[PDB]
């Protein structure tokens, strides 16, 4: 996605929706 | 008003209080009698701030 | 008609090619027409007074058999009119008056009536009403009403995809909206369960509905799904097939019938396998006894034998259960059709999650959902769901709602019942889970179809219908216990009640607004307005972008560009030029059938579900001749979207060019050429061009700017024609022609134009006559212009010179350099009118005192004021002079030791009154102009109120004397007419007193039947005029009621001239703003070789960034407009003769080719043409149709009989240095508004104020501004910087330490900066209220 | 009692006579948000005030205009206690009565007053610590706050009626307070990257960038001076075009010894406006930084090397003057706009017409089926897009060079002198794309659906927009307008957060 | 995260004001919290010299005096 709210879930450390696994 | 936090009470003012415009000139007016008290004799002086 | 008088004196040269089929429409239409629908009588349930009335009534008591009906309603005559209810202050009303019927039946009737009483008329409520100019009165202050856009009542089917659990899957529900009564809501789920829920409440499943309607189980699978019929005949397993179920499956068997098998297992069956069963017919085929494994049962099953249920209805069959209802001899078993694909198996598995069986078990459960925590009723349960949707009080769709309804739901009747019915509910339902199986759409909320537009009339009549219930409720609760032939119908409908619901709008209601008038275009652009807010509508918070946005259906209806940018952008709008209300109260446009190839001038008018199929032509097309398309194909829009579209396939086309602006749009000249952007700016400040001294004219215009100035009430229009008989700046006296006169009374249209008064924005409003002693006049001309209106055109400013350039920076971001010239020339000046006022109240001390005796005050303060105390009219003032000498007792100052020396030495007796007299603020400085006094019955009026009173008294006698006196000579003026028809003696009769000349009689005729006509009407005048001056006579020596408290009122009136000064904001008409920066010499201004020096100096930098390129054509159209007006300018000072100036302007008329305008030769070579020249020398009005527009081309032809050049740009040299200017820069003549945000009200600075009692903060109590609002945004700002101190200076001893301030003072005069800062009085009183409660919060440590 | 202490929490008790639920002690200190005191907003403050602003182009950066009449409501008390201290006035009250007069020595007292006592300049989105900045007040007649050009970008402060609040710094700590962090000179960076936000805006940048640009020809190409001084001279005097291509003798001077100042002299190759410019380069900036077009761009690399080589001072004082000079040529230039200096290209309907056909085929290719209606609709919507590729990079061809002009011989082409063109070169105002908007085709617009329609607005600004084609303009403009108008809230709300959890 | 973080500040007054006061207060009241001050949020409302800037100096010389002899 992309934009100012982008940056508002970065900051918030939000899971996303359908990670990766490490 | 604008549904803001203005309520009625935030906008009486106080009447009872003494503005500071004011109470500088209070200071001075005491300045200014004890100046001119000083103008006469000791006895008129304390006759006078006795009165 | 082919032009005017008033067009004769100027005429605007129109570019523009295209023929305007439709002329512009009253522009207040909207709000007039409304209210006219409300209060009339109309003889059926049609909206009205009517209406509402047959709704509540008849009134019944409680099984008492009392009950009142309805006879007939009429409304008074007002009390006081518009303009003295406008200085008194109440609001501007009509009584209403109601005959009403009560009958008590006999008590165990057959149906008959004791006694019947009819009340005459009964007086319930003053209704106000509505000014011609469509405008109210609520309290003295004229008050516009907006027209509400919500959401139609009806059905509407949503989609809610995507964000609902993030699957996808989308989501299908259904709404049901009524007029009044609550709302029932259909949705489904992921699990696909069909789900309801009343109003907003919990969810419940949804066939719980269907039982309280008394739908056992059996019926609701017999509704919403099909049946497939299994015969077990012979033995094992047949069935029935309709040849088209086999779609979407694949066999699960052989399936074979009739020796042939059709098809196998595991074949899909596709179109052709289908095809073979429908040519042969093929109705019973063999299944196995494992297929009905899943196949739900329809109905009920029971064994005949033993009478023990084998299965209940909805139940899936088992192999085990086909052989227990086999064997009882069941021949036949109804299963449900369920298709994954096409039609849904949804209702059985929401009849899995329903917790009911029975009608009553659904009530209970429903019941208990709305009113929650209380022991069920049956009758209460009962009553509440009959109450809820199927009660004709409780709930109404009226019209609106049932014709969307039934329209939505495919039905023939347009008009039906106001409740819900089963069959209703039943319908959606199937709509809804129509959609779901893929059949079918959605609608979308923006649609204009779904948007309904309410205004004045519709919501007057919900409030009058509110107050008649709560009404009712009284009436029967009187007549429940009534004596017989006591009581009558006053005794129990009261006032209060009714007449408060109506108020209570009219008074506050988020529609109901001050107009905004400081401007005509403000006006009408009021009236005519739009928003989705208020009650019964969103809010800014509440909605998002989808409804803020610009749907497809605004075209023709919603003007695009006219919204306010802000909070709530698109929640406004503004109306059409063309739009129009629909009969149910949809928006409509005007449209032009084009039946075969031809493009007919019938009008037709399309709602916005009207014009969805039919294709729609484009306003700018070419036909020619007959009409035909030119082009073999045109610009077309058929179904929400644009392409180009054949020749002849077009079924209408738009009716002009301008119907999809609004009147503000409508009015920037070259729109086609700005961004939308700056458009939307343009038009929205357009609305606060503040008027101007000398009205100008915009030189440069569209067209529309005649029509604005006339529908709006501003300006006076001829109401007959005729010559001007007598013209003063104060009345204008018309004499009528015989042709337009009645019979009677003969007469003479007197108009009396508004002087100088306050706007409701403060601005002056004040009228001018614009016609000459003896000139023929017309019906439908201008006799006399309002602010802002030159010649009946409109004028929001004044056009000038403008140069684009920059010029030393002083023109930096938007900033304006204005010439010195225009501020001498005195144009941009503006008139403001002030209404200061002095109220003299009541205190337990003593009543305050308006005497001219004040404490402490000198000879040349108390000059300005009369002995009465009340500034003299006319006396010039400025800041700080006393209006009205007001003063207040306060006793036993409680003084001190050195100020009682101060007295001592003195001998000054200090007063036992303080000084509260109203003076002037700060720096406003002006003229009073005038002085009203309002006093309480009762308390003596003093002299100054007697002697107004005097005045006004002989004022009223001279204006009704004039009345009077014009008036008689104009009667018997036509006397003398009639009486020299039949009967002529000419020098004879004027010879005899005039009074005498009623005897002469005349020969049998009509003529005799005149004279008598004359004499009745003659008379009653005479009458007529002694009852008018009584009446008004008694208003003015009447007290006026006051309010509790105050013994009298003094209000003075100032006018104000503030002409212009840097910080002003202006701006033109295409959204390019500006504040005024510096005021520059005339020597120092850029000129041209000519030696004329240019008014004002715009930064083009501003140009290209925001793209607006029409504001360079203003100007070059416009330098091309003064050109041909110099040049008459110069033919007229030459004098060369009526055929040079004749010729040249006929020049300028035509312009080449093809334009619509025509012209003269008709006009009057000599009088006429000679007075159409004088004015042009200023300039030549053009006019540019908005779309229509002029063309560049066009431009630099004007411009070529301009003698100016093409580019238009030229030399210019710097008015200091002399040198010329490299490069050319453009100059031409712009027009430009004046805004009001002028700097001098803004600017505000404060020292040290009064201040709050609660917490201790700035406060402005005497117009002495507040100090500025220091946030948490600024607090961050200082910490950002290291600046402590500035911080805690700013929160203590700057605001909230009462100690502090006072302390840091006196540092300030002693010389000393310091601050003592102690604790602000905010967090300390923060501790007592913590401390209030149970917390104990302590200071600690050192 | 629970009403009493908190409302709310059990019935919610309503006061007397009044619908509304009376508020409990909990509501007193509660609120929106937390607590109302310092919560925006937060306190009123004597000693303030406020108005429209407007330009006051003659202002060196540390200062900025303030209306007689604040300025005395302000200082009031400053005024009072100095009146006295000088004996203009017996008493307080006396002193009162003169500034209530107005008397005509009590200007002269403020003008002492204010001299060296900074007030702070504020406006309305604060989000940067550069929203507040202190300068030394300037008396002016007159109701407007005048404020200096460079600062108006730091503070994202138009000239359309903003409006400034100003306060004044009592106590002297924040006095030098103010003189030493919040002066507009002690900031000229943005705290979010070390570029400077002074750099010059609009038409100073184009001042400069007529300034220092060279056409082919033009009066005295060829000759020589001795310097920066006579290059003036033969400019003023009208002897020689600003800018023409010459050999003038400069001197720069490099530090590139050790904290020391080295010089060197020579011939350079350059035009006459450079020359009068570099009069303004303070030392150790070589004779490079000049000799350029000088575009926005440069002319802020140029103070920023200036910064960070001679240091502050040196850096301000040349920030002025750059100013200054950038409007005063400028005027002097006559750049104005006009409806001839927007160009079409005179291929633009010859590329709409072969973009034409290109639809026409792929429409018949959807006909025939030889083509998917999502396919179908991809390519037709693909080459209308290149079409307006391929205009606005036709006008801007055409534009940007067809200056075409003699020098001795018969012709040579440079960079267009056209108006509009210089101001989208220099960086002053406008862009590639807003210019594409005014000559070649505008776009294709988009549905608020958020798809695109298939059929681009033809037609651009200098020609007209049909009705059509402007209902389809409109979708961009509401879905700008509001964006904006939400988002400006959503900034400050991410801020809020960030300031919290730091 | 940010707003996650912001959540966790040892001195109440500061989380008197931009949480939910009645918890605080609360919450802080039944442990007897006793702020120290030592913050910016804190400071302000109280109405004295900010810990950083200009103020820096005064808390440290203060910070010291105390706890100390
Ligand atoms: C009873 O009405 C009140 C409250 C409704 O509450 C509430 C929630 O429901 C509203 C409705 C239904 C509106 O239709 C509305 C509105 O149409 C509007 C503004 C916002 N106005 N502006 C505010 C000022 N600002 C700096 C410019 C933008 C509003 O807030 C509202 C508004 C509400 O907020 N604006 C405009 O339409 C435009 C673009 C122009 C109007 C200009 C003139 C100037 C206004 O008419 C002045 C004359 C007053 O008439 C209003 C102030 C009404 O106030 C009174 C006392 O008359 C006020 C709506
Ligand atoms: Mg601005």
């Amino acid at each position: 996605t992309g934009g100012l709210p982008r940056v508002a879930d970065l900051f918030e450390a939000r899971r996303p929706k359908e990670p990766a696994i490490l | 008003g604008d549904d803001e936090d203005s309520h009625l009470g935030d906008f009486i003012e106080d009447t009872t209080l003494e503005l500071p415009l004011d109470s500088a000139t209070t200071e001075s007016l005491r300045a200014a009698t004890h100046d001119v008290l000083a103008g006469l004799t000791a006895r008129e002086a304390k006759v006078l701030r006795m009165r | 008609m082919v032009y005017s008088y008033t067009e004769k004196k100027r005429i605007r040269k129109d570019f523009g090619k295209r023929p305007q089929v439709l002329d512009v429409p009253y522009l207040l239409s909207i709000q007039l027409d409304s209210f006219q629908k409300f209060i009339e009588q109309d003889p059926e349930g049609q909206y009205g007074l009517e209406a509402a009335f047959r709704s509540v009534f008849p009134i019944q008591s409680y099984s008492g058999n009392s009950e009142l009906q309805y006879v007939s309603y009429r409304l008074g005559e007002p009390v006081f009119d518009v303009q003295e209810c406008q200085i008194r202050g109440v609001t501007y009303s009509a009584p209403l008056r109601v005959k009403l019927r009560l009958v008590i039946y006999e008590r165990e009737a057959p149906e008959g009536t004791v006694k019947d009483i009819k009340e005459q008329e009964v007086y319930m409520g003053e209704i106000p009403l509505m000014t011609d100019n469509g405008t109210f009165v609520i309290n003295g202050t004229e008050r516009v009403i907006v027209s509400q856009l919500h959401r139609s009542p009806g059905v509407f089917f949503d989609s809610d995809k995507g964000k609902t659990h993030s699957s996808g899957k989308v989501l299908y529900n259904a709404r049901i909206i009524p007029y009044r009564g609550s709302w029932l809501d259909f949705e489904f789920d992921p699990k696909d369960n069909l789900f309801v829920r009343i109003d907003r409440r919990r969810k419940l499943p949804a066939t719980i509905i269907l039982r309280a309607l008394n739908y056992t189980t059996e019926q609701i699978l017999d509704l919403f799904f099909e049946k497939v019929i299994f015969e077990i005949r012979d033995n094992k397993l047949q069935m029935e097939l309709v040849p088209e179920r086999l779609r979407g499956e694949t066999a699960s068997f052989d399936i074979e019938a009739n020796g042939k098998v059709y098809v196998e297992k595991g074949r899909r069956i596709t179109a052709r396998h289908i095809r073979q069963l429908e040519k042969d017919d093929v109705k019973l085929i063999e299944v196995p006894v494992e297929y009905i494994a899943g196949k739900v049962v329809a109905k009920d099953y029971i064994d005949e034998s033993t009478g023990e249920l084998i299965c209940a209805a909805n139940m899936e069959l088992s192999l085990d259960l086909l052989a227990k209802l086999s064997q009882s001899g069941h021949k036949r078993i109804e299963t449900l059709f369920t298709n994954d694909l096409d039609h849904g198996p949804y209702i059985s598995e929401t009849l899995r999650v329903d917790p009911t069986n029975d009608r009553l078990s659904a009530l209970v459960e429903i019941y208990r959902m709305m009113r929650p925590g209380e022991p069920p009723t049956r009758e209460a349960a009962e009553s509440l769901f009959e109450n809820l949707f199927f009660s004709e009080d409780r709930y109404d769709l009226s019209a609106v709602g049932r014709m969307k309804f039934n329209r939505s739901l495919l039905r023939e009747e347009i008009e039906g019942s106001g409740i819900l019915s089963k069959d209703d509910i039943i319908d959606v339902m199937k709509k809804l889970i129509d959609i779901r199986n893929g059949k079918g759409e959605v609608d979308d909320i923006d649609h204009l179809g779904n948007r309904r537009i309410r205004s004045v009339g519709e919501m007057a009549e919900n409030q009058f219908r509110v107050g008649l219930v709560r009404v009712e409720r009284a009436v029967k609760e009187r007549l429940s216990l009534g004596d017989l032939d006591t009581l009558m119908p006053q005794d129990m409908i009261n006032a209060k009640p009714i007449s408060a619901a109506v108020k209570e709008f009219f008074g506050s209601s988020q529609l109901s607004q001050f107009m905004d008038q400081n401007n005509p275009l403000s006006e009408i652009t009021h009236k005519r307005r739009i928003s989705a807010l208020g009650p019964g509508g969103l809010t800014r918070e509440r909605a998002g972008f989808e409804v803020r946005d610009v749907h497809p259906t605004h075209y023709g209806r919603v003007c695009p560009i006219e919204t306010p940018e802000g909070p709530n952008i698109g929640l406004i709008n503004s109306l059409s030029v063309y739009a129009q209300t629909n009969e149910y109260g949809f928006l409509e446009t005007p449209y032009r059938k084009v039946t075969d190839g031809v493009v007919t001038d019938e009008i037709h008018y399309l709602s916005a579900i009207e014009e969805g199929n039919y294709v729609i032509a484009q306003a700018n097309s070419n036909l020619d001749e007959e009409g035909h398309f030119v082009e073999d194909l045109v610009t077309c829009r058929s179904k929400g979207e644009s392409s180009l579209f054949s020749r002849d396939q077009v079924d209408y086309m738009d009716v002009s060019t301008q119907q999809v602006v609004s009147v503000g749009a409508s009015l920037i000249p070259f729109l086609e050429h700005d961004d939308a952007n700056r458009a939307l700016m343009g038009a929205n400040m357009q609305r606060q061009a503040v008027p101007t001294l000398r009205a100008d004219k915009p030189l440069v215009g569209t067209g529309m700017e005649r029509a604005v100035a006339v529908d709006s009430g501003v300006t006076a229009v001829a109401k007959r024609g005729g010559v001007v008989q007598y013209v003063d700046a104060s009345r204008i006296v018309i004499k009528v022609n015989e042709d337009e006169m009645y019979p009677g009374e003969a007469g003479i249209d007197i108009y009396n134009l508004t002087k100088y008064t306050r706007s409701n924005q403060n601005t002056c409003i004040n009228q001018m006559p614009c016609v000459s002693l003896g000139e023929p006049v017309e019906r439908g001309d201008v006799l006399a212009d309002g602010p802002s209106t030159d010649l009946g055109e409109l004028a929001l400013g004044q056009n000038m010179r403008v140069a684009f350039m920059p010029w030393n920076g002083y023109n930096f971001e938007d900033s304006i350099l204005v010439s010195e010239r225009v501020v001498q020339e005195d144009r941009f000046t503006t008139i403001h009118i002030q209404e200061l006022a002095c109220v003299s109240r009541d205190t337990k001390l003593g009543p305050e005192e308006i005497t001219a005796d004040i404490p402490n005050v000198g000879e040349a303060a108390l000059s300005k004021l009369d002995e009465s105390g009340i500034v003299y009219i006319g006396a010039e003032v400025t800041g700080g002079d006393i209006l009205v000498g007001k003063v207040t007792p306060k006793g036993e100052t409680q003084l001190t030791p050195e100020e009682k020396l101060l007295r001592a030495i003195f001998g000054e007796k200090a007063s036992d009154v303080k000084d509260s007299s109203l003076r002037v603020p700060n720096g406003v400085s002006g003229t009073v102009i005038d002085v009203q006094v309002f006093t309480r019955d009762g308390v003596e009026k003093d002299k100054r109120a007697l002697e107004i009173e005097e005045m006004q008294l002989k004022q009223a006698k001279k204006d009704l004397s004039e009345e009077l006196q014009i008036l008689e000579a104009g009667l018997f003026s036509r006397i003398r007419a009639v009486l020299v028809a039949g009967g002529v003696e000419a020098e004879k009769l004027d010879k005899l007193p005039r009074d005498r000349w009623l005897e002469l009689g005349l020969t049998d005729e009509e003529k005799q039947n005149q004279l008598e006509q004359l004499a009745e009407q003659y008379d009653e005048l005479k009458h007529e005029f002694e009852k008018k001056l009584e009446a008004k006579r008694r208003k003015i020596t009447q007290g006026d009621d006051l309010a509790p408290g105050v013994l009298k009122i003094v209000k003075v009136y100032l006018a104000v001239k503030r002409r212009i000064q840097p910080g002003d904001k202006m701006a033109g008409r295409h959204g390019n703003k500006g504040v005024i920066s510096k005021i520059n010499p005339i020597e120092d201004m850029p000129y041209d070789e000519n030696g004329t020096p240019v008014d004002i100096v715009l930064n083009p930098l501003g140009v290209p960034s925001r793209m607006n390129i029409g504001q360079i054509l203003e100007t070059h159209l416009g330098m091309a407009a003064k050109g041909i007006g110099d040049k008459i300018n110069a033919m007229l000072k030459q004098q060369q003769e009526v055929a040079k100036l004749r010729e040249f302007i006929q020049r300028a008329y035509d312009l080449g080719a093809d334009v619509r305008q025509k012209v003269d030769l008709s006009t009057f070579s000599d009088e006429e043409v000679m007075r159409l020249a004088e004015n042009l020398r200023k300039g030549m009005p053009i006019a540019t149709p908005v779309f229509d527009g002029a063309k560049e081309a066009e431009i630099k032809e004007l411009l070529k009989l301009g003698d100016l050049p093409t580019s238009g740009q030229i030399r210019l040299y710097d008015g200091r240095t002399g040198e010329q200017f490299e490069r050319p820069v453009t100059v031409g003549y712009m027009y430009m508004l004046k805004l009001n945000h002028l700097v001098d009200d803004k600017m505000h600075a404060r020292s040290t104020g009064s201040y709050s009692l609660v917490t201790q903060q700035p406060l402005g109590g005497k117009a002495q501004f507040g100090g500025q609002r220091f946030g948490e945004m600024e607090v961050w700002a200082l910490e950002a910087y290291g600046a402590a101190y500035t911080l805690q200076e700013m929160l203590t001893v700057k605001s909230d330490d009462v100690n502090g301030r006072t302390k840091m003072y006196k540092n300030i005069v002693d010389g000393n900066h310091q601050m003592e800062p102690g604790m602000p009085e905010s967090f300390n009183v923060l501790l007592k209220e913590i401390r209030s409660l149970g917390i104990n919060i302590e200071l600690e440590d050192e | 009692v629970d009403a009493l202490l908190d409302n709310g929490r059990r019935g919610r008790a309503i006061t007397g006579s009044n619908k509304r639920p009376l508020k409990s002690l909990a509501d007193m200190i509660k609120g929106k948000q937390g607590r109302f005191r310092q919560n925006l907003l937060g306190k009123r403050v004597d000693y303030s005030g406020r108005s429209v602003i407007t330009v006051g182009p003659y202002l060196r950066l540390h200062q900025c205009g303030l209306p007689k009449k604040m300025a005395l409501e302000l200082f009031k008390p400053f005024i009072y206690g100095k009146l006295e201290l000088r004996g203009l006035a017996t008493t307080i009250k006396a002193a009162k009565k003169m500034v209530e007069r107005e008397e005509a020595v009590v200007w002269d007292i403020l003008d002492e007053v204010i001299r060296e006592h900074p007030v702070l300049l504020n406006r309305a989105p604060t989000l940067h610590r550069l929203g507040i900045q202190a300068f030394e007040p300037v008396l002016i007649e007159g109701k407007a706050i005048q404020l200096h050009p460079l600062v108006c970008a730091a503070y994202n402060a138009d000239f359309d009626g903003d409006q400034m609040a100003v306060h004044v710094p009592l106590t002297l700590e924040a006095q030098l307070e103010a003189r030493a962090l919040m002066m507009s000179t002690n900031n000229i960076l943005s705290p979010a990257n070390g570029e400077p936000i002074i750099v010059p805006s609009q038409d100073v940048v184009l001042g400069l960038y007529y300034m220092t640009r060279d056409c082919v020809n033009a009066k005295g190409e060829g000759m020589v001076l001795t310097g920066p001084k006579e290059a003036e001279r033969l400019y003023r005097s009208g002897l020689a075009s600003l800018h023409a291509r010459v050999k003038v003798r400069i001197t720069e001077y490099e530090k590139d010894a050790n904290g020391e100042l080295v010089a060197k002299t020579s011939l350079k190759d350059t035009t006459v406006g450079r020359a009068i410019l570099w009069m303004i380069v303070p030392k150790g900036l070589p004779y490079s930084i000049v000799n350029q077009a000088l575009g926005k761009k440069a002319i802020s690399k140029m103070l920023n090397t200036c910064y960070r080589i001679l240091g502050l001072k040196p850096t301000v004082i040349f920030a002025d003057q750059i100013m200054y000079t950038g409007f005063a040529y400028a005027a002097r230039s006559g750049a104005s706009v006009g409806i001839d200096d927007m160009v079409i290209p005179e291929k633009k309907h010859e590329i709409i017409s072969e973009a034409e056909a290109e639809v026409a085929e792929i429409q018949e290719q959807f006909q025939s089926g030889l083509v998917t209606a999502g396919e179908r609709y991809n390519k037709v919507i693909d080459i209308w897009a290149a079409a307006n590729d391929r205009v606005s990079k036709a006008m801007m061809d055409n534009l940007q060079t067809e200056t075409v002009i003699n020098r001795d011989g018969q012709e040579e082409k440079q960079v267009s002198f056209n108006s509009i063109y210089m101001m989208a070169d220099s960086g002053a105002r406008g862009s590639a794309a807003q210019i594409r908007q005014l000559a070649g085709m505008r776009g294709l617009m988009a549905k608020p659906d958020g798809s695109i329609i298939e059929t681009p607005i033809t037609a651009n600004f200098r020609e007209g927009l049909n009705v059509l084609q402007y209902f389809i303009s409109t979708h961009g403009a509401r879905k700008g307008l509001a964006d904006t108008a939400l988002k400006t809230a959503n900034s400050g709300y991410l801020t809020r957060r960030l300031v919290d959890v730091a | 995260g940010i707003t996650k973080a912001s959540l966790a500040t040892e001195s109440f007054i500061s989380a008197a004001s931009f949480q939910e006061t009645t918890r605080v207060l609360t919450e802080a009241a039944v442990a007897g919290k006793r702020d120290e001050l030592r913050g910016l949020k804190e400071n302000v409302i109280v109405g004295r010299l900010i810990p950083a800037g200009t103020g820096y100096a005064y808390h440290q010389d203060r910070m010291r005096r105390r706890a100390a002899g």
